[PDB]
C-alpha cells in the first residue's frame, strides 16, 4: 500500500524531462522540483528538518516552529507545520506579496511582518528576538546552516537522479541559496555512488559572491531578481569542496530563459530555474560537454 | 531562500 | 534511463495521502492531482487527446488546435502544446482572470475572448466559429465527449489507485466536469480489474443536474463557485451507467473544506477537492461506510 | 471545465 501518512512524506521522486530547444542533441535534462508539496524543492527540506527536530528531541508537543524566509522555505515549512501538527510563526519585511502573506495566513502561519527598509536583517533579528524571548517554547530550524539540509539532498534527490540516468549523469547544474541542493546532490553521487561528475553552482552575475570568494577578490554583493539564490553570503549549508565550478547568469537572461521554458518546452518554472538553464546551455554548447549528460535543477515552479 | 540579504 | 521526451509524457503517478481529520481512523485518502504538469487533472486528457489526434491523423504538423475553455483545460492544452510544438487558440469570456490571461499567454496560446454577458455559450460558438472558416487548419478536441479524455483515466489514473490500495479501495469519490474522471476511473476498477467499488458523483447543490435527471426531475441548473465542476448538462464523457451515488455539496461547505484542507492536513487543494472531500466525509461517517477505504480525486490544486 | 454554462 503505497498512501502516505501525513502530505511531508510525500516529498520528491520528481520527474526529468530532456529539453528540445536548449542544449545539444537533447543532452541537457531537467529535474522539475515544481512537481512537489508547496510547489518547490523546499518541501524537501521542510520535512526533513521537522523530522529531525523530532527525533533529537528539539521539536515537541507543545513547542513553536519560528523561522525568518522570504521565500519557499516559509511555504514548504507552514505545509510541514500544517501536516504534522505545529505552530509555527514566520518573519519577513512588510514588504512581501500579498499573495504570499495571504497563502501563509491560509496554511495557519503566525505571520510577523518586520520593517521593509530594514530587510531580511530585520527579519532574522525578529525571530532571534521571538525566540530569545522564550527559548523552551520557540525553535528555529536555521535553514542556512542546518545539516538536514543538504543531508535530505543526499538521501533523496541526488538518490532520484542516480537512478532516473542509469548513473550516466555526467554534470549537475543548481542555483545557489542555501546551498543544500548542490552539497547534498553532489555529496550523493561523487561520495554515495562513486562517479566524479562535475558540479556547477549558479549565481547573479549581480552578486556573484561564490565566484568572488574563490578568486580571491572582494565579496561584493548586490540586489537581483532572481528569487531563490544569490543571498550575498557563502552559507554553511554551500559545502565549496565539491564545488568543481560556477557559472554567473543575469536577472534578464535568467527571465527570458524561464519564458523560453513556458513557450517552447511547455515547462512551468521560476525565475531561478530560468537561470539554472541558461547555465546550463552555457556549457552544453562547450564541445567539451557535448556529450556529457547534463542535469538541472529547476528549484520551483512558475 | 527567498531573501537572504537581496533579491528585488 | 527514466527521461521523459516531453513535459507531455509526464503526467500522472500522483501521490495517496490519507487525512488526520476527516473520516473515521483514516477511512479516506486523497489523491493529489496538483502534483501533475500545469497543477490539475487536466494534464492527463490534455496529453491524450493531442496524442490521439496525432495517432488518428487528425492533428499533424501545421494544423492548429482550438478549444473552448474558462479552465484547467486550456492550461494543460497550452503546456502539451508547447511541448510538442503546436499553435493553440483558446477561447473564453473577457470575464475570466488577468493572471489566467497573462499565463495562457505566456504559454504560447493565441486568445480569443468573446463577450462575458453571453458566457460560455459564446465562447464555444466564437471556437465553431474559428474552426469553420477554415475546416482543414482547426481541430477541436471537444473535452467534454472525446472518448480520449475517459480512455486516459482508464489507463493512468485508475490503475494508479488500484496499485497503489493494493486493491482494497472500496469507493471512489469525484466531482463531475466533464465525467472523464469518474468514468474512466470506475471503468478501470469495475471493468478491467474487476472489484465492484461503489463510484460516488459528486456535483452542487446550486445545480444538481445529474441528481436531478436520475430522479426523473426537471433538469435546473444554476450558478455556483465550486471551478471545475457543475457544467449545468449531462456530459456525455459522464457515464451514467457505472455511477452509483450521488452527492450534492453546497459552494461554502465545499470552499470551508478545501480552507480546512490547507490548515489540518497542509494539503493545498482548490475549491473542488474540498466539494470532493466534504462529500466523501459525509459517506464516510456512515457506519455502512466505516470499513470501507474511500479514495478521493482532488483535482486541482489552490 | 472551468466553466461548462455556470461557475462565479
Amino acid at each position: 500500500m503505497a498512501i502516505y501518512a501525513d502530505n511531508s512524506y510525500s516529498i520528491g521522486n520528481t520527474p526529468l524531462v530532456r529539453l528540445k530547444h536548449f542544449g545539444h542533441n537533447g543532452n541537457v535534462v531537467v529535474k522539475i522540483e515544481g512537481r512537489n508539496p508547496s510547489y518547490s524543492v523546499k518541501c524537501r527540506i521542510g520535512a526533513n528538518m521537522v523530522w529531525q527536530a523530532e527525533k533529537d528531541g528539539t521539536l515537541t508537543k507543545g513547542k513553536e516552529i519560528v523561522e525568518p524566509t522570504s521565500g519557499n522555505t516559509g511555504i514548504a515549512l507552514a505545509y510541514v507545520a500544517a501536516a504534522r501538527g505545529y505552530k509555527i510563526t514566520l518573519t519577513m519585511p512588510e514588504t512581501m506579496s500579498i499573495e504570499r502573506k495571504r497563502l501563509l495566513c491560509g496554511l495557519g502561519v503566525n505571520l510577523v511582518l518586520t520593517e521593509g527598509a530594514k530587510g531580511m536583517k530585520g527579519a532574522i533579528a525578529k525571530a532571534e528576538e521571538i525566540v530569545a524571548s522564550d527559548p523552551s517554547r520557540y525553535v528555529m530550524l536555521k535553514q542556512f546552516e542546518n545539516p538536514a539540509n543538504p543531508q535530505i539532498h543526499r538521501e533523496t534527490t541526488g538518490p532520484e537522479i542516480w537512478k532516473d540516468t542509469d548513473g550516466k549523469v555526467d554534470v549537475v547544474v543548481a542555483g545557489v541559496g542555501t546551498g543544500g541542493s548542490i552539497t547534498g546532490i553532489s555529496r550523493a553521487i561523487k561520495l554515495d555512488f562513486g562517479k566524479q561528475i562535475t558540479s556547477v553552482a549558479v549565481e547573479p552575475v549581480e552578486s556573484p559572491v561564490i565566484s568572488q570568494t574563490l578568486a580571491g577578490e572582494e565579496v561584493k554583493p548586490g540586489p537581483h531578481k532572481i528569487q531563490g539564490i544569490g543571498a550575498g553570503f557563502i552559507p554553511k549549508n554551500l559545502d565549496l569542496s565539491i564545488i568543481d565550478r560556477v557559472e554567473t547568469v543575469d536577472s534578464d537572461t535568467a527571465l527570458a530563459t524561464a519564458r523560453r521554458l513556458m513557450a517552447e518546452e511547455g515547462i512551468l518554472a521560476g525565475i531561478s530555474s530560468g537561470a539554472a538553464v541558461a547555465a546550463a546551455d552555457r556549457l552544453a554548447k562547450l564541445p567539451e560537454f557535448a556529450d556529457k549528460l547534463i542535469v538541472v535543477i529547476l528549484p520551483s515552479s512558475s | 531562500i527567498g531573501d537572504g540579504y537581496e533579491f528585488t
